């Protein structure tokens, strides 16, 4: 029902849920280097994985940087409290999924299907707090996540893909970036090579055919 | 599998300001009621009996309708044995029609947006509203009765109370719904 | 260099006008100040030359037969055309012209003598041209959609004034069939009677028309519309122009022509600026329409009745119908209840405005808490209106009293 | 106080002349849109190219772009300029006569101060308005409409355009229809518009008078007599593929008309009623013109034997041919002077019907479905109603040998 | 001759093709060889 979440920086690496906003209904973008997220299968080798099959022991990966998705005790007052922990191998960041609509041993889910997340190491369902992270700054845009241990239909977030149109060209605008970035402190410190002058000039004529 | 179809047997379950099963005090009386303190999903009241629905298709009242228009004399008080003899052929034999094609109509999954014309059980009266009179201890916004005519405006839009479903999607056991009147416009509601 | 020229003349156009003592004016106003002018032919030029004093007159006359000048000129020795770079000082001084006759700065016969010169431009016989002569085509398209408009107030006083004259000439007043055989004299005699462009009118009309790179032709066809059957406009330009008040005041009408008109902006919507003024402007009209209501409120109340007959009954009904509908007590609740009280109030004098909104009834069906204290008021005295009603609305109020 | 007094006599006195504005604009537009070039400079140069039969062109690939912006006022009038243009038997080189000659002698007066003719018939004129591109304005007025007059009098042109047999322009109309991808908007705009139309009559105008200056029709309703004009002349001869394409457009959505058209004639006069007994209350003086329209479009539906069309009309889930059967067979309970010379004309139209739909088939379902009807009474109909002519086209006589060649062929 | 007697317009179908089979020349459209009486119905072939 509600909005797109993702993960952000506000002092440290604190995993935030929703940024709130207006509208977006699966239609508009949103900022896809924090909103989007790759889903991969364990299948017993580190290699292999593929075809979710409704049972498969999903992970969830971020893509702007190397974090998963797992859950650990709140320090905080009230298993709770969605973070991002940085390497992933562990059994705390497998999530395991079911339908809201009739179910399935092995079904093949159809990219698009309405999903209710489901924890493994504790058997929690994930539901959304309304308490906001920062609570310093009037109009917060933070808010949080939880896992909640009864399940209900208000919360069943959407499995809505990206083609690969668009995650290339995401990595290009990161590549162009960085590229840009060494060669303007490369001129602004001293000179530079031909070689250097001719990369960056067919870069700058492939920006242009880039946008329009 | 697991989807909710024209002629099973259901329950209303009311959950919001006020909870409770949608039960009917009385079988002289035509007043549908719910009560808090008689039970939730995990214990049910005693007298269960009372709270079942049956799921039912559409109903034409056309014919119906004229004919219980035409046997009210308002001022003309003009009896035919040659034309009300035949508005009651008429109204019966659509009656008949009518009841046949829901025989067809037996297995099919209903989506969100149809029509679903509740009828209780143990009364074996529709549950209807009409939109000209309002309720007896409230105004602004009319109650609901029940009738064996079967009233026309006991048509009721099935409407869903969450997005993750959408009009043509089928409807699934368990999930909370909102009930609209076609010709009313406005939501069944539980009172306090 | 000949643009420095141009320049000149758009600097012209924007220090001459302050628009302290002109402002903007048009020529088919009406409701006259119980106007009895004579009848007299076109130079006449009713009033003076221009409505404002002698202050701004002198001061542009040199402008005045220079720009004719001008135009003398480019009628004949530019006969081709001008494609060197004459066409920027033609566009502004065809746009000083064009701002300069806004403000009615011209006697009648002055634009009229212009026309035959300003036409005889047009008269000289896809890739892209140069779009600016486009818009000097543009510019004297509109500009003639404004000097034929101006012959109507032309042709509506003097009808006016003859046909009254031919009335109180031969009159009962302190009969009209006399002026009814001298119709075939006049109707035929002011529009017709063969042997103002003329001839010439549709041939530069036409060759504009299929001439199409920018949108002109919408205005090309629309003066190619309004030439044929000028005969429709000007009659009912007649049956809405004459709204004639014996006290002489114009300020109290003119509050209800802004008022009346200003509603059409919250007919097809109403949301938030609507809600801030929509109750002030009721308010308004409703104390405008009370007025001297310690007096019999026979003749002072009459002498904007009659005069709201023509625009405030299609105005506030259909506000009711209001189709943004909320059922909670809101903001709109004292809307109607006042538009219920000037139902009363409007229509508290006589029998005609009972007849006029008595055929629309059938909108005021549901309720019966609000809406019939109007029907109470209504139907309070009147004869030939209370012994028509049809079984179908009081036997729809007797099963009203039920339920 | 009298200025109130008079001023309307002066505007009536004024209004006298509603004829000459009418006479001064209709065939002074018409004259000189058919003959736009003469006189210009008379030359070779600027005038041979500009008409070649490319003025009207010009106008009607210009006026089309201008819905999409404000004034719509001059799009109905280019319309209706059009459709006064578009027709016949008028204008041609004691208070109906008088008139008609100063209407000639001033617009006798307009064109000899504004002026090898060709005469044009009707036949070709509608050929060589569509050449240059009629047909396109109202597929795409109508398909992106945007006021409710627009929609009005562009059918009524493209009604004027075909008028009866021109399969030179119905051509047109079918060879755009099938691509553009779009059209399902144009089938749209139909369907939902026929679909409210019969919502309106079942709730406003649904009563009957259990007893022994007009209530005029609704504008949804009154709209429909050209829109089953035009979808009676779509296919007017017979129309092969035309009679096919409004049943089926092979779309992503498809809007089956003739189900719905005979859902509208169902509807109008007392579905699932009169079937069984009486409908002569559903039927009065202002409701026969539209029956008769429904009836004629229907009939044209099936004749040209399409066999889907005709298995679309009996066999469908509401069945409505229940009511062309019952209106034959029992008599309508008013009768009055207005009422034999119309119930005459609607028997024999749902005889014809009936016909068309059993034309060449030799098929037992669409009979059977007929004959489950009524009992073997046609021979006790047709002697009825061949006596009732003993007391003495559109002639009691033949109707009742329609109903015997309908009985002869379901007799099989 | 109720072919070339009627209004020209208001007849129904195979009259009118009829008519358009008169206007020009053939006059294929007899029944040369074949009766409609000696036809037969197939089961077989649909039961396969």
């Amino acid at each position: 029902e509600q909005e797109k979440f993702l993960t952000c920086d506000e002092h440290r690496k604190k995993q935030h849920v929703f940024l709130r906003t207006t509208g977006r209904q699966s239609a508009t973008s949103a900022t896809s280097s924090k909103a989007l997220w790759e889903v991969e299968v364990v299948q017993h080798d580190p290699c292999r994985g593929g075809a979710g099959y409704w049972n498969s022991l999903f992970r969830f990966k971020h893509l702007a940087t190397g974090h998963y998705l797992a859950a650990e005790v709140d320090p905080d007052f009230e298993v709770y409290s969605l973070v991002s922990v940085p390497e992933g191998n562990d059994i705390s960041s497998i999530f395991e999924l079911d339908p809201t609509t009739l179910r399935g041993g092995d079904s093949l889910v159809p990219r698009n299907s309405y999903v209710r997340l489901r924890h493994l190491c504790t058997n929690t369902w994930v539901h959304s707090t309304n308490i906001p992270i920062d609570k310093e700054e009037e109009k917060p845009v933070m808010l949080k996540i939880g896992t909640s241990p009864l399940k209900e239909d208000k919360e069943a977030f959407a499995i809505v893909p990206v083609s690969p149109a668009e995650v290339r060209d995401l990595d290009f605008a990161n590549d162009a970036s960085k590229v840009l970035g060494s060669i303007a402190g490369k001129l602004e410190k001293g000179t530079i090579t031909q070689n250097e002058r001719r990369s960056v000039t067919k870069l700058l004529e492939d920006l242009v055919y880039f946008v329009t | 599998s697991s989807f909710l179809h024209i002629g099973d047997i259901c329950s209303l379950y009311a959950e919001g300001s006020t909870n409770g099963f949608i039960s009917t005090l009385g079988l002289v009386d035509d007043r549908c009621v719910v009560q808090p303190e008689a039970g939730d999903l995990n214990n049910p009241p005693k007298k269960f009996r009372d709270c079942l629905f049956k799921l039912c298709p559409m109903n034409r009242y056309s014919a119906q309708k004229q004919f219980w228009k035409a046997a009210k004399p308002g001022a003309n008080s003009t009896t035919d044995a040659v034309l009300l003899n035949k508005l009651h052929h008429a109204a019966d034999l659509e009656k008949k029609q009518n009841e046949t094609e829901n025989r067809k109509l037996l297995g099919t999954v209903i989506q969100y947006g149809n029509v679903i014309q509740l009828l209780h059980l143990k009364s074996n009266k529709y549950l209807t509203v009409n939109k000209r009179l309002p309720a007896l201890l409230e105004k602004n916004a009319m109650r609901v009765t029940l009738d064996e005519a079967g009233n026309e405006g006991s048509w009721f839009y099935i409407q869903p109370f969450y997005k993750l479903r959408s009009i043509g999607d089928s409807v699934v056991i368990g999930d909370k719904v909102v009930l609209n009147p076609v010709n009313a416009g406005q939501p069944l509601h539980a009172s306090s | 260099p000949y643009d420095l020229r141009a320049s000149f003349c758009r600097l012209m156009l924007h220090m001459h006008v302050d628009r302290d003592p002109q402002e903007q004016v048009t020529p088919v106003k009406y409701a006259r100040l119980w106007s009895e002018i004579p009848s007299e032919i076109a130079i006449d030029d009713y009033d003076s030359s221009g409505a404002s004093k002698d202050e701004i007159k002198e001061r542009f006359a040199q402008t005045m037969e220079f720009v004719e000048e001008y135009l003398r000129d480019v009628v004949c020795q530019r006969f081709p055309f001008s494609d060197k770079e004459k066409n920027k000082l033609t566009f502004e001084v065809v746009n000083l012209a064009r701002n300069l006759i806004y403000f009615g700065f011209y006697n009648f016969s002055d634009l009229l003598r212009l026309t035959k010169i300003l036409l005889a431009i047009l008269d000289c016989v896809p890739e892209k041209e140069d779009i600016m002569v486009m818009d000097t085509k543009l510019k004297i398209i509109e500009i003639l959609q404004f000097i034929l408009n101006v012959r109507l107030d032309y042709r509506i006083s003097c009808l006016l004034c003859i046909f009254k004259r031919e009335f109180d000439e031969s009159n009962s007043q302190s009969p009209g069939a006399l002026d009814f055989e001298h119709i075939e004299e006049q109707a035929e005699g002011i529009f017709g009677g063969s042997e103002h462009g003329g001839r010439t009118f549709l041939r530069v009309l036409l060759h504009l028309t299929m001439h199409d790179y920018p949108p002109l032709v919408s205005g090309a066809l629309q003066l190619l519309f309004r030439h044929f059957s000028q005969r429709q406009e000007v009659l009912q330009a007649f049956k809405q122009v004459q709204l004639l008040v014996t006290s002489q005041d114009v300020d109290n009408y003119k509050q209800i022509k802004q008022d009346l008109d200003q509603l059409r902006s919250i007919v097809e919507k109403s949301e938030s600026y609507n809600y801030r003024v929509v109750k002030e402007i009721l308010i308004r009209l409703s104390k405008l329409c009370v007025q001297e209501s310690a007096s019999v409120r026979k003749s002072r109340k009459q002498q904007q009745r009659l005069l709201r007959n023509m625009g405030a009954h299609a105005v506030v009904l259909e506000l009711l119908q209001i189709p943004y509908e909320k059922a909670e007590d809101t903001k709109m609740q004292e809307i109607m209840r006042l538009a219920h009280e000037f139902l009363q109030n409007f229509c508290a004098g006589n029998q005609q405005n009972q007849a006029l909104l008595h055929k629309h009834i059938n909108l005021f069906l549901n309720p019966g808490i609000l809406e019939a204290v109007t029907m109470q008021h209504i139907f309070m005295n009147n004869f030939q209106l209370c012994s028509e009603i049809n079984e179908r609305v009081v036997q729809h109020f007797v099963h009203c009293i039920e339920t | 106080r009298n200025i109130i007094e008079r001023l309307q006599d002066i505007v009536s006195a004024l209004e006298d002349r509603l004829r000459p504005l009418v006479q001064a604009e209709l065939s002074v537009l018409v004259d000189v849109l058919h003959r736009p070039e003469l006189l210009f400079p008379e030359n070779t140069d600027a005038r041979r190219k500009c008409e070649s039969g490319g003025f009207i062109c010009k106008l009607i690939k210009h006026t089309k772009q201008l819905l999409e912006e404000n004034e719509e006022k001059l799009c109905i009038k280019v319309l209706q300029t059009l459709r006064e243009m578009m027709t016949k038997d008028r204008g041609y080189g004691l208070r109906q006569l008088e008139d008609h000659k100063r209407g000639e002698a001033l617009r006798q007066i307009l064109v000899n101060r504004y002026y090898s003719r060709g005469e044009m018939s009707l036949a070709e004129v509608q050929c060589h308005l569509d050449k240059e591109g009629a047909s396109n304005l109202v597929i795409d007025l109508i398909m992106n409409a945007s006021s409710d007059r627009v929609f009005h009098e562009s059918i009524l042109l493209a009604i004027a355009l075909l008028e009866g047999g021109n399969t030179t322009i119905q051509h047109s109309f079918f060879c755009r229809l099938t691509e553009d991808k779009k059209s399902e908007k144009f089938f749209k705009v139909f369907y939902d518009r026929m679909k409210v139309a019969q919502q309106e009559i079942k709730a406003t105008v649904t009563v009957n008078t259990s007893d022994l200056d007009d209530l005029e029709m609704s504008a949804v309703i009154t709209i429909m007599q050209p829109i089953l004009r035009f979808l009676q002349l779509l296919c007017e001869n017979h129309n092969r593929d035309l009679q096919n394409f409004l049943r089926c457009q092979n779309n992503k959505t498809n809007y089956n008309l003739v189900c719905e058209t005979l859902q509208f004639l169902d509807c109008i006069c007392g579905s699932t009623t009169g079937g069984l007994g009486l409908l002569g209350l559903y039927i009065n003086e202002k409701n026969v013109a539209l029956i008769n329209q429904t009836l004629e479009s229907l009939t044209e539906y099936c004749q040209g034997p399409c066999h889907e069309n005709q298995n679309c009309i009996a066999t469908h889930e509401s069945n409505g041919i229940d009511i062309i059967t019952a209106l034959i067979l029992n008599d309508i309970n008013p009768l009055g002077k207005k009422r034999m010379d119309l119930v005459l004309e609607l028997k024999n139209n749902a005889s014809k019907l009936l016909l068309a739909i059993m034309e060449s088939r030799h098929d037992s379902e669409n009979a059977e479905r007929i004959l489950y009807n009524m009992r073997p009474k046609e021979l006790v109909e047709v002697i009825k109603k061949a006596y009732m002519q003993g007391e003495v086209a559109a002639s009691p006589r033949n109707v009742g040998h329609n109903i015997y060649i309908l009985a002869h062929q379901l007799a099989r | 001759v109720l072919v070339k007697v009627k209004d020209s317009t208001e007849y129904t179908g195979p009259e009118s093709y009829v008519a358009e089979m008169i206007r020009e020349r053939n006059l294929d459209w007899f029944p040369r060889m074949r009766a409609m009486s000696l036809v037969s119905s197939d089961s077989e072939g649909e039961q396969n």
